[PDB]
């Protein structure tokens, strides 16, 4: 296997901006942020419909 | 008019093993076919749309491949309810047409 | 009925919320997060030529202690470290260790 | 959270027909197509029809063609299926399915528990 | 209401189409149907899907250790270094919220011109032949069935053709 | 000019207005009013009011002293923790002021498009019976005096009555 | 064909012209000419220049040296300044890059803004004597040719002068 | 990289007309004017001729009014000048140019190899 920044319980190998696991890292780890979840939107504003019936 | 076969007719495996099925066309449908599962007594489950893509609530131990006129579709670990009738259906032409089916057993 | 035709996007029957600048919660067709939380419980260590002191306090490889005697020569571009090694095995200290230890972590040989 | 639910099962004779029904709830009825679906005992599944487009489109299995007419009742969210002219041959457990798309109907997605038609002497 | 409603957005979006995202239906005698729009399907996918990889920059600068797990640390040096890991952190932290809460507005905002844009393509194509609906849904005043309607998704729309018939009944 | 203007926007904005941001100005022989668009002015106010709450994120922290007010210390370190307080000191400052700054462009360029959006749908509802009048106004070829009026405001105005009238003015 | 082509956006932006960013070109039996929108491009112009000095704000700030460059450092305290050192490097090459990049958006996004204003005034202007071309330009209805042309771009159309003989031909 | 490159210099007696020609490539031949200067040997440069607005409009100098005519042709990029009534004063050079405005011509930016013109007995 290949890496390129660990941490104290193992590797955090991934392609992602950010990560939450440890503020501590050595190598060229992402940027820590301290929170538990951070959407990011792909797609446009949702307006489901309505019944109509009369 | 697509006329479809799946082979082999039957199949028998034993519990915890590697499960394999296939399905063959007789025209190109690039990517458009289903895959569906069914017991006795019950009504059908659609499983698997776009001949990659799991529908929800299907578990991870599913999964297949295949484009332009042949399919392969394997059940990584059979469990002790995953024998039951599965058919394999094209959105392509008119008519949708369903085809032989297959029955898997236990061996 | 007179004939017709216009426009319009996709919706979804359950959407996912996020956040925005005049909003709280948002309703949008689908979205990703962004922030990765589980990782592989390995030293992931193909290619570099790596050395694992196992038992071997990094001090101890520059004066020889048992623990660390049959590997003082050697070169690395990644040196690794276990919990609770053994440094010393008479009882003893250095002044400003903190310095030297990490001069050897940073060193490739 | 998703639920079908038919009804109109019995027994007939030639010359007679049922009127099957199936009742839909817990989405949006005019936003989806509806189809209709058999199986022969012991026998592989055929298509007999679909409705497209919110009811203003029909199609048929060419081996029921001009026999069976479809329709749908988006007030009542109500499907039908006008039998006509059997010949036994069509002896078989019928379901009523929701599929993924507007106009044509692409795959079908959930079923309900459907109900038994037979023929006999 | 008997039948399903066929009005467009302004009112709502679609729910049975997963095709594309830019799309549009008719209707007519001889039926009903539904098509998407590839070529600025494309153009919005292409911009939007590759906005994860762009907040990832490969500035390489690489990081050493600082802080010795297995510590015997002085008291002062420690909290010296102990304030500034925080500080940064929330400024990362406060960095970061702000930066994707932003960026999400542009999207939802960029979004919704686009659709605009393309409802404004089509008023003009039209020109005198149609009259607006009110829902972001447009009125034909002449007789088209397949071909005709294939024609206004093309941009081969030649209304030159037609408006000496549109035009007699928009005023009778 | 012996009377007052009764121009709206696009020249200028209302002086004498303080029910809701967004409102109307009719005119007839029956005389003059004024009126606010409250469905309107509540979206508008609530989305931009609440903005001063969502900058004082609340992710606490527990900040220590590291200085003593009665004080000691050295010239080195002393000088290490002084140089990192000016430089994040001088990063809040140019992230604040910046912060503020684009989101004021916000706030006034999205208010601009929903004022827009109201002005899209009037002329939509009135379909074929007013003429633009260049100084954000319409000009009606037809005879309301209070209720037709009303309607307009009121989304129930159908034009289906008035059209066979109105229409036979606009072009003699 | 055997002449070139006269029209303007939507298809393309005009490739000779040195006196002003927004302006317009006409087209009549007489001859064929080109203009600039001073007062337009005045304010586009002052507003998007100027953006340069706004971003080096003048806080200043008396910085340093805390390194010696004829150095015999501690090996501690060292990596304890290279450590925020990069830290602070990368936030302001993170922030600076992001900064001009959400920066160059508004610009290319508030211009488009701007040019389609005025596109949407001279058809307000205009008001029935014209039909739009779909091409970002409009077919004039009546023999209007030299200083009328002048008019348009001067606010000084009076329209009611015309509206007799243009209305006659759209519509025959 | 931009070209420009002419042809059809010639010797002529009163009465007769040469034919100029003069190509262009390496940019929209629409986007900007085009323009003919000639140099007598030995003296100041003099005006001839212009073409403005894609070739809905023409100039020329007082020296020569009434007796040249310009045109252009998108369809081939070339620039024509069919001369009349020629005399011992318009041997000369000529060139073709290109300038950077497109209703007035502003000032020439480009030029070409040039021909040659002469006139005898
Ligand atoms: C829902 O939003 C997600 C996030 O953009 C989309 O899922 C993504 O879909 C793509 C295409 O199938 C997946 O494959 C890879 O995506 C990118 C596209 O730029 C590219 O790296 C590769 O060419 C490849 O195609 C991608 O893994 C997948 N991501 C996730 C998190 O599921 C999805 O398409 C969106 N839904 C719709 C309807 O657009
Ligand atoms: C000019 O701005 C001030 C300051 O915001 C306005 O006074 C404030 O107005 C808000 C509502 O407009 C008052 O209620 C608060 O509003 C928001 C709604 O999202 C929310 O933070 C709270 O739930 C609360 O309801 C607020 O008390 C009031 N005064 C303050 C904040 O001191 C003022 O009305 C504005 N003037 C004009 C002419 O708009
Ligand atoms: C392309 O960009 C350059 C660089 O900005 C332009 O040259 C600059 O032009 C401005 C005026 O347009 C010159 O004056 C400056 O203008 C603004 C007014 O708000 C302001 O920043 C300053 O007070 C100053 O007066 C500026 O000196 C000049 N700079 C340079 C290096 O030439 C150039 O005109 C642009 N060319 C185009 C758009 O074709
Ligand atoms: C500094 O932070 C660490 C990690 O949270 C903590 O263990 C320590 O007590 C703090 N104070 C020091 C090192 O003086
Ligand atoms: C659309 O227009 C293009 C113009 O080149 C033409 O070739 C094509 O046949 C037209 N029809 C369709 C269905 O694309
Ligand atoms: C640090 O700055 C403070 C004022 O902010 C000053 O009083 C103090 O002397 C400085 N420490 C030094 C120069 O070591
Ligand atoms: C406005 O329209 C609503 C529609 O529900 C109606 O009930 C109400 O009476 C109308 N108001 C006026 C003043 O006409
Ligand atoms: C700090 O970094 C510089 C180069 O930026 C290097 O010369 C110096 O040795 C480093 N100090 C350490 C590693 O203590
Ligand atoms: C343009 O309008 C102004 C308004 O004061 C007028 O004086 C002028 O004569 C008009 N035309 C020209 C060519 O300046």
């Amino acid at each position: 296997c290949e890496s390129k920044c660990f941490w104290r319980g193992g590797s955090i190998n991934t392609r992602l901006p950010f990560q939450n696991l440890s503020p501590r890292t050595v190598g060229q780890c992402p940027k820590y942020v301290n929170r538990r979840s951070l959407m990011l939107a792909t797609g446009m504003r949702n307006v489901p419909e309505l019944i109509q019936g009369r | 008019e697509v006329v479809m076969t799946q082979s082999p007719a039957t199949l028998s495996v034993s519990p915890g093993e590697r499960a394999t099925l296939s399905c063959r066309a007789s025209q190109s449908v690039s990517s458009k076919l289903a895959w569906y599962q069914q017991t006795p007594g019950q009504a059908p489950r659609l499983l698997i749309y776009g001949a990659s893509t799991r529908a929800t609530d299907i578990p991870a131990r599913f999964s297949g491949s295949g484009s332009g006129t042949e399919f392969t579709l394997t059940i990584s670990g059979l469990q002790s309810e995953d024998f039951a009738v599965y058919y394999c259906q094209q959105y392509n032409n008119w008519p949708r047409t369903f085809g032989q089916g297959t029955k898997l057993e236990i061996k | 009925g007179l004939d017709k035709i216009c426009l319009g996007h996709h919706a979804v029957a359950n959407g996912t919320i996020v956040k925005t600048l005049t909003n709280e919660q948002e309703e949008v067709t689908n979205a990703t997060e962004t922030v990765e939380s589980t990782g592989i419980n390995r030293l992931c260590m193909k290619g570099r030529k790596h050395k694992d002191l196992g038992n071997c306090h990094p001090i101890g490889m520059l004066i020889g202690t048992p623990a660390c005697d049959l590997h003082l020569t050697g070169m690395w571009d990644t040196l690794i470290e276990r919990e609770n090694a053994i440094a010393y095995c008479y009882p003893g200290a250095t002044v400003n260790v903190e310095a030297l230890r990490q001069k050897i972590m940073e060193s490739g040989g | 959270e998703v639920q079908l639910l038919e009804s109109g099962g019995g027994l007939v004779q030639p010359g007679g027909s049922l009127r099957l029904s199936c009742v839909a709830s817990g989405f949006t009825f005019s936003a989806y197509a509806m189809s209709w679906v058999r199986q022969a005992p012991g026998k592989g599944l055929e298509w007999v029809s679909s409705v497209s487009g919110g009811g203003y489109n029909t199609n048929y299995a060419d081996s029921v063609r001009g026999r069976f007419t479809a329709s749908i009742d988006n007030s009542k969210r109500t499907l039908y299926l006008q039998m006509n002219s059997l010949r036994a041959e069509d002896t078989a457990v019928y379901y009523c399915a929701k599929d993924r798309n507007w106009d044509p109907p692409y795959y079908f997605d959930s079923w309900g528990q459907g109900t038994l038609v037979t023929v006999s002497s | 209401g008997l039948f399903g409603a066929i009005a467009g957005f302004l009112e709502n979006g679609w729910e049975g189409m997963v095709d594309g995202w830019y799309g549009f239906r008719h209707q007519n005698a001889q039926g009903t149907g539904q098509a998407a729009d590839y070529k600025s399907t494309q153009a919005a996918i292409d911009q939007i899907t590759g906005k994860l990889n762009r907040l990832v920059e490969k500035t390489n600068t690489e990081f050493e250790s600082i802080e010795s797990e297995f510590s015997e640390i002085e008291h002062q040096i420690g909290n010296v270094i102990n304030w500034t890991k925080d500080s940064i952190t929330d400024i990362w932290t406060y960095q970061a919220e702000l930066l994707v809460a932003m960026e999400n507005q542009h999207t939802i905002d960029m979004a919704d011109s686009e659709m605009l844009n393309l409802y404004e393509r089509v008023r003009k194509q039209l020109r005198q032949n149609a009259e607006e609906d009110g829902k972001g849904c447009f009125e034909i005043y002449h007789a088209c069935d397949d071909s005709c309607m294939e024609s206004i998704r093309n941009n081969t729309y030649d209304h030159s053709q037609y408006r000496e018939e549109a035009l007699l009944n928009r005023l009778n």
